[PDB]
Formats: structure tokens, C-alpha cells, sequence
């Protein structure tokens, strides 16, 4: 319902609220299915590379999948 | 520096 109502948001805050809602939906997916969570994580990272929680969660999921074989990514994020 | 991030 929040995503449906996002169409009525003022354009100034529309980008920020869309990013927030997509992050929340990606969290719900990560609870349900990690693949869609990672997809939305990539979508938001392309949309806003400056956000940290998205990158943290994406790298954390990658480390879970790669058994901590992305130490370079963690160092770069640090 | 991004007003969007702020």
C-alpha cells in the first residue's frame, strides 16, 4: 500500500521516499528470499551509491554466499 | 555533500 501511495508523493521527496521504500521491500525480501533482496540492493546502489546500509547488507549477503571470500569488498567499504 | 542523502 505504501508503494502504491508513492505515486502520489511530491516530486521533491519522491526520490528519497522511493529509495526508503525500496530498501524496506529489499529487507522484507531478504527475510523471504535473498535473491530479490540482492536484486533490489543492486538497483538502489545504482540509484544511490552513497547509501551505506544497502551496501553493508549486499556485501554481507555476498559474504554469506561466498563464505567470506570478498575481503577486498569489505576493506573497500571500510 | 548530496542534499538527497541529508
Amino acid at each position: 500500500q505504501s508503494l502504491e501511495a508513492l505515486n502520489n508523493v511530491s516530486p521533491q521527496n519522491k526520490e528519497a521516499l522511493s529509495i526508503t521504500l525500496h530498501y524496506n521491500k529489499a529487507r522484507v525480501e531478504e527475510v523471504s528470499n535473498q535473491s530479490e533482496a540482492e536484486k533490489l540492493y543492486s538497483k538502489l546502489m545504482e540509484k544511490c551509491p552513497g547509501y551505506t546500509s544497502n551496501k553493508i547488507r549486499y556485501i554481507y549477503l555476498l559474504a554469506l554466499k561466498s563464505n567470506g571470500n570478498n575481503y577486498a569488498d569489505v576493506q573497500q567499504l571500510l | 555533500d548530496d542534499p538527497l542523502l541529508k
